[PDB]
RNA sequence: GUGCUGAAAGCAUAUAGGCACGAAAUUUACCUUAAGAUAUUUCUUAAAUAUACGUAAGAAAAUAUUACGUUAAUAGGCUUA
RNA sequence: CAGGCUAAUUUGCGCAAGAGUGUACAAAAUGAGUGCGCGGUUUGGCACCUCGGCUUGACUAAUCCUCAUGGAUGCAGAAACUAUGUAGGGUACGACUGUUCGUCGAUUAAAAAGUUACAUGAGCUGGGUUAAAUACGUCGUGAGACAGUAUGGUU
RNA sequence: GUAUGUCAAAAGGGAAACAGCCCAGAACAAGAGUUAAGGUUCCAAAAUUAUUAUUAAGUGAAAUAAAGAAAGUUUUUAUA
């Protein structure tokens, strides 16, 4: 996991998500990718 | 600077009201010396040049009416309340292209 | 506010208006919900209230040598309950020693009175977890309300020791003695920082003051010895106060509650020891009434010489 | 929403009950959205749901068929509660009749599993514990929840089973969290096929 | 002068008013159309009310200095209306004086601890002018969880029929059709 | 950080919705101080009670706090161990 | 001197882009010359205004150790590297120097930083800087002087 | 330095507090008086006044932090 401030698919399996958001946070942007743990990223600090 | 001068960069909904007003207020007393005028037969050099390279109320753009040039300002706009006598000086006019 | 969040006038009482029965949520404060987040921690039984009355050694008969504190039982009754519906909580009140009557007012003469008991030296309150720690009022607790081997807590108050200053009361270092030092050998130096840290002395500052005098709590203490004679709990380690001072002793807290059958062994030997505890009780307590109704009419006096 | 258009082919032995409209008072909230309660009895069990009440149930018998709708198609909440409440139904259906399973395969030297009573800790009476021995130095032990069976034909094999999928692979879920598969030996717990690539080295 | 010539007693008298913070205020609600929308007060725009109330700004003979508030008892506060995510991201701070003793606690919480009479405390307790009268004025909001309180027999009434009951206004209308019998 | 179910978006997805795991921080628990509702089948019709005085102390800068004052072991003396 | 405004600079940091290194392969690690910024710790500008140690804290989090955790052809294990949470507690002893800084010895889970008038002198210390005395070197015709050196010097 | 003004030597209303900004030049009173700047849910005098849209982040609401990223959302213009 990197986190970066511009976040973006390195492959065609890198998916886009907004994760842990609830009724007490915004949450984050993320990269998920099951083919390479590499790619995987988030943008924003807790 | 440690002086505070608190001037928000934007108008509200009443100084924009007030300002609508006032622009619609100088065209009445142009109107008014146009008219009388004209109906004896006479012009003023100043009333031709206001009719001609200044326009209405009706016939400015939002941003016309509430900003102005800067050329020190990354966009070159300006929020007109930052003028001096903003309230009683006549601007209506930026130039073309900003 | 004046204390926490709530903005309450402190003469209200609408407790009684916002049930859990009406749909409503368990509030996670008041009473109810104390008891529930304390129900493993808070003991079984009730304690006993014991007399300090010195340290020695329990020598063992292999080669043991372990210090411990005598504790004395005086006399120790049961006094009162506490009940949940009468006072919010689940609590034991224990009575020690003597006292004379002439010595004891009037308030305390007729609370005594409605329960057949002679008055007491102290007080004091042990909760307890539920309504099955509650003890019929009247019985005497000897040693044996322990086990030897059983952990327990101590409560006293420790010993007094008048206005202290910042090396005996919080462990201030001082200062140098004898390298230019002037009249500052035991002082507390600095009192805080300047301007930017507030220009003032923060709440909380360690400072000279009073010390002792407090009430202080050793926990997970073993009992070496009981004997019932005597009076005496031998408990491992040291305890808060001098001799002669009154403790406070109950099961440990951060500990497992003895086995279930030591809790009703002794329970069941209160029912032997003093099979009438209700009988005397009522009979007491039928007595105060008559007085009672004889102080208000002014005809006191004809009971005192009835006989 | 593609799938919400479906019909939901109900085989036979399958009866869905559709409730009424129902506010459950609550005193923390103003207003509550009215659900429908469907019911979907079978041989192997019946299930429950509250699903809201703008999904309509066009329940047709005759047919043997059931397909959903909503009353606004424009509306976010809708859409997502639209095919939710099909996939729902659909596993529902096919849980009542056929059963839902999970297969685990233990991989690694040493990893066995048992199917035995626990009295001590049973939640429920008779509830099956599955033991692992997994290379901790203590025990593992779990109990299904009541509604499953679960049952090993191999040491290195389980096999749960139960009317709700939900509930099978969580608990299938639960028993993996103590041994995740590595990528260098390939040790651990797989569910259902899952496979994990590994080093050359 | 003889405006004020006469029997000031009933105006200056308490008068004991009562609301629920989930029964739906087509006046103090930001929707309305369609009816079935229509939302109770939120918390703010009921404590503006309320806090209008105490001051007793609502009467004829308002002044500032003299007390003429009246009882406001406010009903169903565990159901109090909130727009957004403030139940679980607003947060109320508090502070001794001291440096690191910053007590923070959001809506959901302080909810929990004191219910919701508390958070309407606190909002009708910010709207009242920063003086002597503030702790008598707040004082006088009788706010309670659920339907029950020891205020329904001091609930203003007209004919029996409490204010806000089912037929409260048909009640007065019928006691002032008396009233013109005379000279 | 890590999951189960699962659509919007036939797939995918721990994104909406419904559930769960998870830290020397937090909260509770634990200890002390403050707080003083409340309890006693408690006391008082000019008192109950408290103080003062005297002998003191588990107390102690003053103050305060906790006992006792002859129906008494509070301090001292004496006697014994 | 301190505070204030500013932020060129910094022994303070972040993000963006990616030449290049990484046997292979941009983004495990690494990141030329740059761009967009934060912050107010160093050396500076302006002129609104005319030291270190000891004792005792409080606070920040840009983290040295302890707890949870992602990535790691370059995560076998162990240890370490990088990064994400997190400031509860700890961060010691001694030699040299007036020293903060810095060098070194030997232990340790680790021996991390910063703000607060570069915290604290109506709480202490006075070694440094430091008026009168004196000598040295240098400069000055000289009286004298020096960001020089040395001994002493009412807190 | 230049142009204009204010303060200096100008009170009063507005900008939370305010020498220099926005209005307006205080001889003293009375008035639900008429207005300026500014504002009208409560503190606090006056709209919880109407119309059409956007935002779901308390963003924002009287002192705009940047480049940049991104199946956040709306609209328009092409297009299947
Ligand atoms: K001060
Ligand atoms: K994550
Ligand atoms: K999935
Ligand atoms: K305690
Ligand atoms: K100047
Ligand atoms: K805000
Ligand atoms: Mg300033
Ligand atoms: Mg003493
Ligand atoms: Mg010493
Ligand atoms: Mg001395
Ligand atoms: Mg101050
Ligand atoms: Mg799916
Ligand atoms: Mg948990
Ligand atoms: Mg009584
Ligand atoms: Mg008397
Ligand atoms: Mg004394
Ligand atoms: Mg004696
Ligand atoms: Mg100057
Ligand atoms: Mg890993
Ligand atoms: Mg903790
Ligand atoms: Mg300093
Ligand atoms: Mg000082
Ligand atoms: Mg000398
Ligand atoms: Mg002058
Ligand atoms: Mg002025
Ligand atoms: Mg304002
Ligand atoms: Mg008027
Ligand atoms: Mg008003
Ligand atoms: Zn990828």
């Amino acid at each position: 996991m990197k986190v970066h401030s511009a976040i973006k698919k390195r492959c065609e399996h890198c998916k886009v998500v907004r994760r842990k958001a609830n009724k007490r946070q915004n949450g984050y942007l993320y990269i998920i990718c099951p083919a390479n743990p590499r790619h995987k990223q988030r943008q924003g600090y807790r | 600077g440690g002086l505070l001068w608190k001037i928000p960069w934007r108008m509200s909904k009443f100084q924009k009201l007030r300002q609508r007003r006032r622009l619609r207020a100088v065209d009445n007393v142009v109107a008014t010396i146009e008219n009388a005028l004209a109906k004896k037969g006479e012009t003023v050099k100043a009333v031709e040049r206001w009719r001609a390279e200044m326009p209405t109320e009706a016939e400015m753009l939002p941003k016309d009416k509430y900003t102005i040039f800067d050329r020190k300002e990354k966009r070159y706009r300006k929020g007109i309340h930052k003028l001096p006598k903003w309230t009683r000086v006549s601007q209506r006019v930026n130039p073309p292209g900003y | 506010v004046k204390y926490g969040w709530s903005t309450l006038p402190k003469r209200s009482r609408p407790t009684r208006f916002n049930q859990v029965t009406q749909g409503l949520p368990a509030p996670t404060s008041g009473p109810a919900a104390a008891l529930k987040r304390r129900e493993k921690t808070t003991p079984l039984r009730t304690g006993v209230l014991a007399v300090k009355k010195g340290m020695t050694v329990f020598m063992g008969r292999t080669g043991a040598r372990i210090p411990c504190t005598v504790l004395q039982l005086d006399r120790v009754q049961v006094v009162a309950n506490k009940t949940r519906a009468k006072n919010g909580y689940w609590a034991v009140q224990v009575g020690l020693g003597e006292r004379r009557a002439e010595n004891v007012g009037a308030p305390q003469l007729g609370y005594y009175e409605a329960k057949g008991i002679p008055p007491k030296q102290t007080l004091a309150e042990f909760k307890v977890r539920n309504q099955d720690g509650l003890l019929p009022v009247g019985v005497q607790l000897f040693p044996d309300w322990f086990h030897v081997g059983q952990v327990v807590d101590v409560r006293g108050i420790t010993r007094g020791m008048g206005f202290a200053g910042g090396m005996k009361r919080h462990g201030f270092a001082g200062q140098e003695a004898s390298h230019g030092n002037s009249l500052n050998h035991r002082t507390i130096g600095s009192v805080g920082g300047s301007q930017g840290s507030g220009s003032r002395v923060l709440p909380g500052k360690k400072m000279p003051g009073r010390m002792g005098a407090q009430q202080h709590t050793v926990q997970n203490l073993p009992i070496l010895m009981v004997d019932n004679e005597l009076g005496i709990v031998v408990v491992k380690g040291a305890v808060a106060g001098h001799k002669g001072a009154v403790v406070k002793v109950q099961d440990a807290v951060k500990k497992a509650p003895p086995p279930e059958e030591f809790v009703e062994a002794t329970k069941q030997l209160l029912n032997e020891r003093f099979p009438d505890a209700e009988e005397k009780l009522q009979a007491a307590r039928k007595l105060h009434l008559e007085l009672k109704e004889a102080r208000r009419q002014g005809l006191i006096d004809s009971l005192i010489k009835n006989g | 929403s593609k799938l919400g258009r479906t019909p939901l082919s109900i085989p036979p032995g399958v009866e869905i009950t559709i409730g009424e409209p129902f506010v459950k008072r609550d005193m923390t909230q103003w207003k509550q959205q009215p659900k429908r309660k469907i019911t979907v009895q079978g041989p192997l069990g019946q299930l429950e749901m509250d699903i809201p009440d703008f999904i309509k149930i066009d329940h047709d018998a005759e047919a043997r068929r059931a397909t959903l709708s909503v009353a606004n198609r424009d509306e976010k909440e809708q859409r997502e509660m639209w095919g939710t409440t099909w996939a729902y139904l659909n596993r529902f259906i096919m849980g009542v009749s056929e059963g839902h399973t999970a297969v685990l395969r233990l991989v690694g030297i040493g990893y066995r599993a048992t199917i035995d009573t626990r009295p001590e800790k049973e939640e429920y009476p008779g509830q099956q514990f599955v033991c692992l021995k997994l290379g901790f130095s203590h025990p593992v032990e779990m109990g299904v929840p009541k509604g499953m069976k679960a049952s090993t034909p191999q040491p290195t094999r389980i096999l749960l089973e139960g009317i709700n999928r939900e509930q099978v692979m969580t608990f299938a879920a639960d028993i993996r969290r103590w041994r995740v598969p590595e990528p260098y030996k390939g040790k651990g717990i797989f569910v259902n096929g899952e496979t994990i690539k590994l080093k050359q080295k | 002068m003889s405006q004020t010539v006469g029997a000031t007693r009933l105006a200056y008298s308490r008068v004991w008013h009562h609301i629920s913070a989930v029964t739906p205020h087509p006046t103090l609600s930001t929707i309305k159309a369609p009816s079935e929308a229509i939302t109770p007060p939120s918390l703010g725009r009921l404590a503006s009310r309320i806090a209008t109330i105490l001051m007793g700004k609502h009467k004829p003979i308002w002044d500032p200095s003299t007390d003429c508030g009246d009882y406001v008892v406010v009903t169903n506060c565990a159901g109090l209306y909130t727009t957004g995510h403030k139940k679980w991201r607003k947060t109320y701070y508090r502070h001794n004086t001291r440096p690191g003793s910053l007590q923070a606690i959001t809506m959901d919480a302080l909810m929990e601890k004191h219910g919701g009479a508390e958070v309407l405390r606190k909002a009708v307790s910010g709207m009242l002018p920063k003086n002597r009268l503030r702790d008598k004025r707040l004082a006088r909001l009788k706010a309670f969880e659920g339907d029950a309180h020891p205020y329904k027999e001091n609930l203003v009434r007209f004919g029996g029929k409490v204010v806000g009951a089912p037929g409260w206004e048909e009640a007065v209308k019928a006691i002032r059709e008396a009233d013109m019998e005379r000279l």
